[PDB]
């Protein structure tokens, strides 16, 4: 914890997040066979729908929950890298990974504007089937069907597919509240759980990702299906429970 | 009136129900055999009349499965019929509220559709007769002292203008002079038992 | 010993049309063509009610003097105690250790219910008005009265039915009919108990201590289980069926609505927004059938549970009659001793 | 009204079910994703052949033509490249004479007009402009691959003949929609996320930070979400139950749960559980109870009362010492 | 005279996985969705099974030293007899040509 206060700083050693700021952490390191520990908040975690959402109650499901690595993106730092989805045992892994191939990548990150793409307008860039590059793209203004647009900005942020430099589908513009990305490996984006769009199959995906000067830290999860019993209270996660042994 | 016409009403619907399904065609082109066989070739036939026995006899198990419920209650309720007809027709009860709201004076029964009606005739008190009761008497002998108290718990112990002690049922108020067969001796008083002398104890 | 008898059961009303349509006016001209089928349903589930609550009404009753008794407070006072009675401290005495957690209390919610009432009701919704100003998402009681289905209270009820115990349990301490409240103490009642079972003739040595210390602790052990004795297993798991069924009862008949019955949607305002009416029609005739098929169903399954109900509260008015309200002569009847 | 629902013109005294009002017209509310704006009108020509057969009646020609509009250098298949899209149906009559050649127009007894009937299809052709959704829609002439068809009909006057038919290949999604804002606080006919209903949609303050749109048990929608700034619509019935009292052929009382008029009532109370409207001039009541209901009963002037249980004097007790009271007169109950 | 009275029934339990599906692995994976609908049915019968064992064995009960005169050999014995009773044969006297049966 660090206070500046009129060219005088200090800075204090804190154990646990939650005594030092009052909410808890996503940081977490997943336990032997890719689990999420049982006492984790599910915060900028979702249950991934193509359908109405649940609000309260208690149900089993087969949900991208299986953590073959977790990365967390230390403060004023950037998370850059082309993956395909074959395999996530990497040295930032927080824990064990696993070597099992990877369906779904998740960012965990409040997507508000203090959020940067080191690739420019381009947030997501997607090498489908064939070798078919589409690309993810957000602007400060609109941009006209078949046609191109013509650092930070404010207002409002438009975004759209481009396939060769044109704007190919329009997604809308950016609310003020997206707290979580899945991608899947089949073309499926959810944002705050929600199937929105859905592309061709992803061969490969790249991406330039930093929080700038906010100072907050992110992960980023790649995750793998498994059965679970998950409870939700307001749409939100409260418990899940792994049907992983006998008693379970 | 309202138990009488609620029964005669489902037993009519039951059946009602029943023959009301023969109606059905079970996804068949008619609900008549005969129809069916003659418009079809027997190879066909054979097929589409196949439903219509499914579907009826699904109809006859659900009808059966209503018939055997219906009887286990009405037995049940035969069970008490029987008890009421024992117990407040045949001899006058013990049992408190079972013959009706009231002291039970007694009963009587008519037929009624698929069972009967008791008509019970109890008692219907309008005032109460308020006395002194007493636990006991000890009585003093001079010296010796002991207590007495009343065979039967079921009366009440008082005393009259004259001093003279009386018993009385509580479910009537019939007063009786109290003889001495009425008491039974114990060594011990009591605090609340009434103070008396040889001379004023029952005769 | 401890000992659960259901009474009643928690009465359903049926919208019948606006199960079947929702609100559709193009199902409900469909339906009008099904002569006398939602009629026969509501008749049906409203007659059972109407005779439940008759049955009931004719058996609880309350008397005034004996609930300004029952409580407590009163039991703790020695204000309605007769003259004679002066050197009694108060009516509930050596015994009140125990009658505290059986007795109404002031320092409750509701009016004349115990703490072993509140205990029952806590571990083992009626107000329609907040269903309908939107200030938020509906909850499954506010979505089942959208579709048809309301709860409603009848004669019997939570309110008429402590009234009734606890005027019973005041009864026992009432002196006298005619007049005002005057009370006697406790271990007077019990010692005329005594007498019935057998004539006392030992007036000095009375031992009513040691029988008020085993009640005490016995109902404080009861009370320690009801919030936390195999009598008592029993009545908690007799009193969770009885609750269980009737939610499990309504929530299989919300379920049957998402049932396409062979037809191309579940939504009758979905067929009519693809298809023309001479086709939409055709296919809403279906949903139809289905779904007054799911509603006889149901009122044949409540029709049932009434009926066994019936019996349930003949035995219950019996042992009211026979244990509470006077000594039966019936061996092993109120318990084994 | 209430002795049309009850099939009988006398009524009984008692309660019967009632709605809390009756919707007439509504406006039209429909909710879509984000998308670019691309629409197509794509209009189908169909020719009829009409002759007059040997008994004097009109025969629809099997050489009647259907056009489709041109794509890819053919005029047999035709499908949508847009967002949006439009169907339209233009209709020619000839006429001829047993030997197949069409050179003269339809007169008045052979006149007929080409209709498209729904055939094996899901869905109406006339219905397409109804806000429905598709992944992929597209019509043909051939019958291979097709998950559905049309009938073309020719309608005279006296008769209508089926002449040819229309197949249809179709994917289901949300990318493409066949067309012809948001009214809060009335009755509106609404089509939100492809969820078609009637209700009144209202502007909650919750938080929901998960999902799009929320539906209850059964299937019916209860909320949604706008996608620009997260803002939750809670949406309701527009009608509710309720319970109307009759006595002697006439109303003088209803439970209701909205606090609105209906069937002609004005005064009101309120009780713990319901509204309660009537024509007894409110602002309790010492009255006989006529009908009776769950726990209350009403009177003949339409006033409510809550039933009690019933007084009894006690019981006798077991108990002999101090003033005791023994019934002394009596008379018989029956 | 003579009476027959039910007294208690013969329980069922239900495996709703195996009725269902033949124990196929494929079939199971179906019936995930219906999880709730299986939990609804074993409960209810295992529930329903609980109870009323709960209220047969709160009814019955033996004595030991009754037990030990309830044979047709002890009622045909003087065993057990008290000694006043030394003018009587055995237990069962006259009533035993049809105790013998019981
Ligand atoms: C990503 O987006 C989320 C929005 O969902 C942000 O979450 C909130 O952020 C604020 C700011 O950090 C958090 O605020 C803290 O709340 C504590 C109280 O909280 C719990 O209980 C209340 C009930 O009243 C809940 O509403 C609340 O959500 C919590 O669960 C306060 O105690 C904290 O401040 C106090 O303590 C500190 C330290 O002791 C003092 O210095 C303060 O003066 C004060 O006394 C604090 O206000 C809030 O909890 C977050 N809500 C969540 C997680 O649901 C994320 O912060 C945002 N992250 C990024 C990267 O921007
Ligand atoms: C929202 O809606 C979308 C669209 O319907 C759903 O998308 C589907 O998601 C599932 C994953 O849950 C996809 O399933 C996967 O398909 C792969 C490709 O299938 C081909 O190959 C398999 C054999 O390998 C053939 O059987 C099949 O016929 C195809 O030819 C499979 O390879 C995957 O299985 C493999 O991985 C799983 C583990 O993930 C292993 O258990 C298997 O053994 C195997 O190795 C898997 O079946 C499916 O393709 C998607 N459909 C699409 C893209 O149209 C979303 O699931 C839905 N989301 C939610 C949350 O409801
Ligand atoms: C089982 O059977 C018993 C009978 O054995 C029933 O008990 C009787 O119930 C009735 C009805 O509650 C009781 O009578 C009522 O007593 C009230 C009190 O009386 C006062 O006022 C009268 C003068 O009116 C004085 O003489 C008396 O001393 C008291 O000061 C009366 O007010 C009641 O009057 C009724 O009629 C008038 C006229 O319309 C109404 O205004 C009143 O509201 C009221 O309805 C009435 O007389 C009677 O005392 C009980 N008797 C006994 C012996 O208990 C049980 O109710 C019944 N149980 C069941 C479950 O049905
Ligand atoms: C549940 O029941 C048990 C008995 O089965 C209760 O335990 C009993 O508690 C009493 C105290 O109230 C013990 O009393 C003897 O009491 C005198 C009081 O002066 C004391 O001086 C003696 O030392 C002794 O404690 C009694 O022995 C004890 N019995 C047993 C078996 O331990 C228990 O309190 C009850 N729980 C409740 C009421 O919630
Ligand atoms: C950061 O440090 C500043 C001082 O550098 C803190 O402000 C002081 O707060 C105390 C109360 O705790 C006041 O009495 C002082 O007057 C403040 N000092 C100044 C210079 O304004 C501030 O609270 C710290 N921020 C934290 C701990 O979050
Ligand atoms: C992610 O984006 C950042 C920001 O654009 C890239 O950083 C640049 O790196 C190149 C060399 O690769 C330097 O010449 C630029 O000056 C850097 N720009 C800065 C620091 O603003 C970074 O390379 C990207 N990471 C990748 C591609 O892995
Ligand atoms: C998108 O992925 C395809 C996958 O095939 C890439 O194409 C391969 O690129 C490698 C580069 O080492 C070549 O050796 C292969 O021969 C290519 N394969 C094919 C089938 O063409 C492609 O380069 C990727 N595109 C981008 C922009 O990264
Ligand atoms: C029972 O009823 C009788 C008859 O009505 C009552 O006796 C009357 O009592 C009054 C008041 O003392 C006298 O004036 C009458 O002369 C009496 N009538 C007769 C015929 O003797 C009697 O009081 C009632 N019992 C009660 C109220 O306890
Ligand atoms: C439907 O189209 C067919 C084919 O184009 C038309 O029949 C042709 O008519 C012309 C004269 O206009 C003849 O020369 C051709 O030989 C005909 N072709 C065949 C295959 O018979 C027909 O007239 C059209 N039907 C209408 C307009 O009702
Ligand atoms: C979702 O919210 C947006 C922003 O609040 C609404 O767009 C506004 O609509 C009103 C009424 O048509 C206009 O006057 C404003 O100018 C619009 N604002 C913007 C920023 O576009 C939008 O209507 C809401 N969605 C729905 C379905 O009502
Ligand atoms: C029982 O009631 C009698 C009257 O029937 C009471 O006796 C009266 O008591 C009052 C009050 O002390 C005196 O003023 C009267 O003079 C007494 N009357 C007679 C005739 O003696 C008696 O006190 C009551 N008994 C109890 C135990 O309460
Ligand atoms: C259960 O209780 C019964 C008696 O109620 C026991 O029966 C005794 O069994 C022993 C050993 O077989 C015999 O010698 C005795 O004669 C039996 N007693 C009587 C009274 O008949 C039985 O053993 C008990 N079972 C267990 C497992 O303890
Ligand atoms: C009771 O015991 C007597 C005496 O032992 C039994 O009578 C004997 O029966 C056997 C055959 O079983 C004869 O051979 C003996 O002659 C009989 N003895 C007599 C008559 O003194 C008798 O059967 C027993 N009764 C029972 C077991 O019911
Ligand atoms: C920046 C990468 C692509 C983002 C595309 C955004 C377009 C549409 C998604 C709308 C998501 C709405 C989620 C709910 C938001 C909220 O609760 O405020
Ligand atoms: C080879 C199989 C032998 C089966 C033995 C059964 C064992 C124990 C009884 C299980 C059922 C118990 C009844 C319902 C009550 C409950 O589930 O707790
Ligand atoms: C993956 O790891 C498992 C043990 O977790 C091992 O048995 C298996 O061989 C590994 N697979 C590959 C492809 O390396
Ligand atoms: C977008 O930003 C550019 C400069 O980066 C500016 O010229 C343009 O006007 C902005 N558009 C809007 C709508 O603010
Ligand atoms: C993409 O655009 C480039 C020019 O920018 C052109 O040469 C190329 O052919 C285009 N490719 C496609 C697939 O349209
Ligand atoms: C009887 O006499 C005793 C003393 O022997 C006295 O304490 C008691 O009060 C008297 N009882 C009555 C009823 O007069
Ligand atoms: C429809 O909306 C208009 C305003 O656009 C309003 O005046 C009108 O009353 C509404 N119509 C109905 C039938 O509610
Ligand atoms: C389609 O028909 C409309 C009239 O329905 C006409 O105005 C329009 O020009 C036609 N559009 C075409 C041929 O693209
Ligand atoms: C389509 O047909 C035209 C003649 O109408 C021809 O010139 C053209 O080349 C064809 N299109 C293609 C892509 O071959
Ligand atoms: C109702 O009564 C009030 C006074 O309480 C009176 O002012 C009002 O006019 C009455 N309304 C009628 C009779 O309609
Ligand atoms: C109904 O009974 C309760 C309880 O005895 C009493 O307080 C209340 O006054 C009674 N209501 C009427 C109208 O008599």
């Amino acid at each position: 914890k660090l206070n500046n206060t009129n060219g005088l700083k200090t800075y204090e050693f804190c154990e646990d997040y939650e005594y030092c700021t009052g909410y808890a952490t996503n940081v977490f390191a997943p336990t032997v066979g890719g689990y999420i520990p049982d006492g984790f908040s599910f915060n900028n975690w979702f249950l991934l729908t193509n359908d109405s959402t649940f609000v309260s109650g208690r149900f089993v499901t087969n949900q991208p929950l299986l953590v073959n690595c977790l990365w967390p993106v230390p403060s004023f730092g950037v998370a850059a890298q082309e993956f395909c989805f074959e395999g996530a045992q990497f040295s930032q892994c927080n824990g064990v990974s696993l070597n099992n191939t990877v369906d779904v990548i998740r960012f965990n990150l409040n997507f508000t504007a203090d959020v940067q793409s080191g690739m420019g307008a381009t947030v997501f860039s997607l090498n489908t089937t064939g070798g078919v590059i589409l690309e993810i793209s957000c602007y400060n203004d609109t941009v006209r069907e078949s046609s191109f647009y013509s650092g930070i900005t404010d207002g409002p942020k438009y975004c759209y597919v481009l396939y060769n430099g044109t704007a190919l589908k329009y997604l809308g513009t950016l609310p003020p509240s997206v707290k979580e990305i899945a991608i899947s490996k089949w073309g499926h984006f959810y944002i705050n759980g929600y199937n929105f769009f859905s592309t061709f199959p992803i061969d490969c995906i790249s991406f330039n990702l930093t929080t700038s000067t906010s100072g907050a830290f992110w992960t980023i999860a790649y995750t793998s299906y498994t059965e679970a019993l998950v409870q939700v209270e307001n749409t939100a996660i409260k418990k899940v429970t792994y049907c992983n042994s006998h008693i379970n | 009136l309202a138990k009488v016409q609620d029964v005669v009403n489902t037993q009519g619907q039951a059946l009602s129900h029943l023959t009301v399904q023969l109606q059905n065609n079970f996804q068949a082109i008619s609900s008549s055999i005969s129809d069916i066989y003659n418009r079809l070739d027997p190879p066909s036939a054979d097929a589409q009349v196949d439903r219509l026995i499914t579907g009826r006899l699904t109809a006859l198990n659900a009808f059966v499965s209503q018939t055997l419920t219906r009887q286990a209650e009405v037995r049940a309720s035969r069970q008490l019929a029987k008890d009421k007809v024992n117990e407040c027709v045949r001899s006058q009860s013990q049992r408190f509220g079972f013959c009706g709201n009231g002291t039970h004076l007694f009963s009587l029964a008519n037929a009624a559709p698929n069972g009967m009606i008791f008509f019970h005739t109890v008692l219907l008190p309008t005032a109460y007769e308020t006395v002194t009761a007493w636990s006991g008497i000890c009585a003093s002998d001079g010296d010796h002292t002991f207590g007495l108290v009343v065979k039967d718990v079921q009366l009440t112990l008082f005393r009259n203008l004259d001093d003279k002690f009386y018993l009385t049922p509580r479910t009537m108020y019939q007063p009786r002079v109290a003889t001495i067969s009425d008491f039974v001796q114990i060594e011990g008083c009591d605090v609340l038992f009434v103070n008396a002398t040889v001379i004023e104890l029952p005769g | 010993q401890v000992e659960y008898i259901q009474v009643y059961t928690t009465p359903v009303s049926i919208d019948c049309s606006r199960y079947v349509c929702n609100g559709n006016p193009r199902c409900n001209k469909l339906l009008t063509q099904y002569v006398s089928a939602c009629q026969t349903i509501e008749q049906a589930l409203a007659m059972g009610a109407r005779l439940e609550n008759m049955e009931v009404d004719s058996m609880l009753f309350v008397s005034e003097n004996a609930l300004k008794l029952a409580s407590v407070e009163a039991f703790n006072s020695t204000e309605h105690l007769d003259p004679i009675y002066k050197e009694w401290p108060n009516i509930g005495g050596s015994w009140l250790g125990g009658l505290k957690d059986i007795l109404p209390s002031h320092n409750s919610k509701r009016k004349y219910r115990s703490a072993i009432e509140d205990l029952l009701f806590d571990k083992v919704d009626e107000d329609y008005k907040r269903c309908t100003g939107g200030y938020d998402i509906a909850d499954l009681v506010c979505a089942q009265y959208y579709n048809g289905i309301m709860v409603l209270p009848g004669v019997a009820n939570d309110d008429k039915m402590t009234m009734y115990t606890a005027s019973l349990a005041g009864g026992i301490t009432l002196g006298a009919l005619g007049g005002g409240a005057v009370a006697i103490p406790f271990a007077v009642a019990v010692q005329a108990r005594l007498n019935y079972v057998a004539l006392q003739t030992d007036v000095l040595n009375k031992n009513q201590q040691i029988l008020a210390n085993a009640f005490n602790q016995a109902i404080g052990n009861i009370t320690q289980a009801f919030g936390k004795l195999a009598t008592v297993a029993k009545a908690l798991a007799k009193v969770q069926d009885v609750v269980n069924t009737q939610g499990q009862a309504l929530s299989h008949l919300t379920v049957q609505l998402q049932n396409n019955f062979q037809a191309i949607s579940s939504s009758i305002s979905d067929i009519y927004n693809r298809l023309d009416p001479p086709s939409a029609d055709a296919q809403v005739d279906r949903l139809i059938t289905g779904r007054l098929t799911a509603l006889n169903a149901f009122v044949s399954q409540t029709l049932t549970r009434q009926a066994e109900v019936r019996a349930s509260r003949q035995l219950a008015k019996d042992k009211v009659n026979e244990c509470v309200r006077s000594q039966s002569q019936r061996f092993g009847f109120c318990g084994n001793g | 009204n209430i002795k049309c629902s009850q099939l009988t013109a006398n009524l009984q005294n008692g309660f019967y079910p009632v709605a809390s009002s009756e919707v007439g017209l509504v406006n039209k509310s429909v909710v879509l994703l984000p998308s670019f704006y691309s629409h197509t009108s794509v209009n189908i020509t169909i020719d009829l052949g009409m002759k007059l057969s040997g008994y004097g009646q009109p025969i629809a020609s099997a050489l009647s033509n259907i056009t489709l509009p041109m794509q890819d250098n053919n005029t047999d298949v035709y499908c949508i490249r847009s967002n949006q899209f439009s169907v339209y149906v233009h209709s020619t009559c000839k006429s001829s004479l047993w030997d197949n050649v069409f050179n003269s127009d339809c007169t008045d007894v052979l006149h007929a007009t080409a209709v498209i009937k729904t055939g094996t299809c899901p869905f109406s052709f006339d219905k397409l402009n109804n806000y429905l959704t598709f992944n992929k829609f597209c019509l043909s002439l051939h019958p291979v691959g097709a998950n559905c068809k049309f009938d073309v009909a020719a309608r005279t006057r006296t008769n209508e003949q089926v002449v040819r038919s229309l197949y249809v290949i179709y994917e289901e999604g949300d990318n493409i929609a066949g067309v012809p804002v948001l009214h809060l606080d009335s009755c509106t006919d609404y089509n939100i996320y492809g969820k078609t209903g009637i209700g009144i949609i209202r502007q909650t303050n919750s938080t929901l930070l998960s999902g799009l749109y929320y539906t209850s048990l059964s299937g019916d929608l209860l909320g949604f979400k706008n996608v620009t700034d997260g803002v939750v619509y809670s949406v309701t019935p527009c009608d509710v139950s309720a319970q109307a009292a009759v006595i002697d052929g006439t109303i003088v009382g209803a439970m209701t749960s909205i606090n609105s008029e209906l069937l002609g009532l004005t005064h009101w109370t309120t009780t713990p559980n319901f509204y309660y409207y009537s024509i007894y001039n409110y602002t309790d009541v010492d009255c006989e109870p006529i009908i009776t209901y769950s726990n209350i009963g009403v009177c003949k002037n339409g006033a409510l009362v809550f039933i009690n249980v019933t007084h009894s004097d006690g019981d006798v007790q077991p108990i002999s010492t101090g003033n005791v009271t023994i019934p002394t007169n009596f008379t018989i109950s029956v």
